[PDB]
Order: structure tokens, then sequence, then C-alpha cells
């Protein structure tokens, strides 16, 4: 019923469902980070920065009276363990913050 | 010259390490209702997948909600996806196997300014 502490699996990782500007066009924008680490698969990882606290107004300045807020995802990574082996893994689970949203500061009624 | 633990010929050897793998931020974080490009979640179950809880966000309006809490529709809430890897599990009959998948999920909305074309 539970999936085992360890497992072998095949070397092919099955795509399913994958395949752009919102980073500025969103009035919550925020900047990208590059986070490499060649022991990781993927070895590359962009993390989003909330480029402000406040967000736009229709106007196009900083309400402060909102906020930019991060919204973040639990991915799962291969890390190679033992770092100098080529065929042996941790699934290792990480908070990435994908991009950022504006939101009120308190849920409205 | 250091030592490494035995993987059998044409595989991967993963360690499944992690202590809840259903653990979530979006469980007690509000900022899906907070948004001003709310957002909904859909919640499945999937015991032949880990991390077996199958979250996905689908945006509630068109539109941005503005400060009166209405409906904006000159503005887009769009959603935003990230790639994740995933272990499925199979079953040929007792026989278990075991691949790493990679899924997008759609993780929240955002709300930006749309993209104006023109027809000449
Ligand atoms: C998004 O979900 C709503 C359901 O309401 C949600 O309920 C809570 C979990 C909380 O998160 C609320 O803020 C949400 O609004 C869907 O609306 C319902 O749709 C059915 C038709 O299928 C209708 O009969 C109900 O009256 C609706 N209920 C409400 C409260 O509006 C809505 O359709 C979902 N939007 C999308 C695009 O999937």
């Amino acid at each position: 019923k539970n999936f085992p502490r360890t497992v072998m699996v095949n070397l092919n990782i099955h795509n399913r469902n994958t395949n752009s500007d919102y980073y500025n066009r969103s009035t919550s924008p925020w900047n990208l980070h590059r986070n490499e680490d060649p022991e990781r698969y993927p070895s590359v990882i962009w993390e989003a920065k909330c480029r402000h606290l406040g967000c736009i107004n229709a106007d196009g300045n900083v309400d402060y009276h909102m906020n930019s807020v991060p919204i973040q995802q639990e991915i799962l990574v291969l890390r190679r363990e033992p770092p100098h082996c080529p065929n042996s893994f941790r699934l290792e689970k990480i908070l990435v913050s994908v991009g950022c949203t504006c939101v009120t500061p308190i849920v409205h009624h | 010259p250091e030592s490494c633990p035995p993987v059998p010929g044409g595989s991967m050897k993963l360690d499944i390490g992690i202590i809840n793998e259903n653990q979530r931020v979006s469980m007690s974080r509000n900022i899906e209702s907070r948004s001003t490009s709310p957002w909904n979640y859909t919640v499945t179950w999937d015991p032949n997948r880990y991390p077996s809880e199958v979250v996905q966000a689908q945006c509630r309006n068109l539109g941005c909600i503005n400060a009166q809490g209405k409906e904006d529709i000159s503005m887009n809430s769009v959603p935003i996806q990230q790639e994740t890897l995933v272990v499925r599990r199979k079953h040929q009959g007792c026989s278990v196997s075991f691949q790493l998948e990679k899924v997008l999920v759609t993780v929240g909305c955002t709300c930006v300014t749309p993209v104006i074309h023109h027809v000449q």
C-alpha cells in the first residue's frame, strides 16, 4: 500500500502534461533568481522574488494597501547521494517560489 | 577513490526519505481567497503516485478583483505552473515497478495586463 523507502527506477523520465512575460505584466511583479547545483536534477531552478511589498495600481504606481506575496510550491528533485555516484539519488523535497500574486491584507467580507 | 552503493544495471536507485510527503503550505495559507486573481483547489488521491495527493489550482475569474471587490475584466487572472518530479508505481500483476515522471502543477493565479492585438 505505501511506497518503499528505497526504489529502483528505469533510466526513462516520463514527461506528463509538460511543455512567460507574467513576471513583468503582473500587478504583483517578480524577479527570477538562478539556483544552480551540479549534484541536483534539475541542476538549474528559477526562484521568484516579489519585486515590491505592495501591488501595482491602475495608474502604474505601487499601492501599499495591497501586498505582493509569493506562491510557493513543494517540488521533488533528485540529489546524487553519495555526491560522487552517478546512479544513486535522494528524492528531495524543496519549497520554491513560482511567482507572486496580489492579496488584500485580510479576506474581504 | 570512494565507494558507491550497488545499483542494478540500467536502473537508478532512489531514496525516499521524505517525512510528510503531502504536507503543503497551501493548506494553512489563504492567499488563494485574498488574491485579486483568486483560485480554487481540486484535491485528488492516487495511491500509485508519490506524492499521492494531487493538488490543482483553477482561476475563479476571467478578470481581477478591485477595491470594491468587483471584477475588472480589462485585466486577466492567469494560472502559473511549476514542474515537479513524481514517482509512479506500476503493477503488471502482483509484480511492482517504479518510474520517475515529470508533471506540471498549476499552483495559483496572478493578475496581468492583457496582450493587445490589432486587425490592420
Ligand atoms: C470555484 O469553486 C466554487 C465553489 O465555492 C468555493 O467554496 C469554498 C471551498 C471556498 O473556497 C469558496 O471561496 C469558493 O467559492 C464554484 O462555485 C460553485 O459552483 C457550483 C456549480 O458547479 C454552484 O452550484 C455553486 O453555487 C457555486 N458555489 C459558490 C459558493 O459560488 C466555482 O464554480 C469554482 N470556479 C471554477 C472556475 O472552477
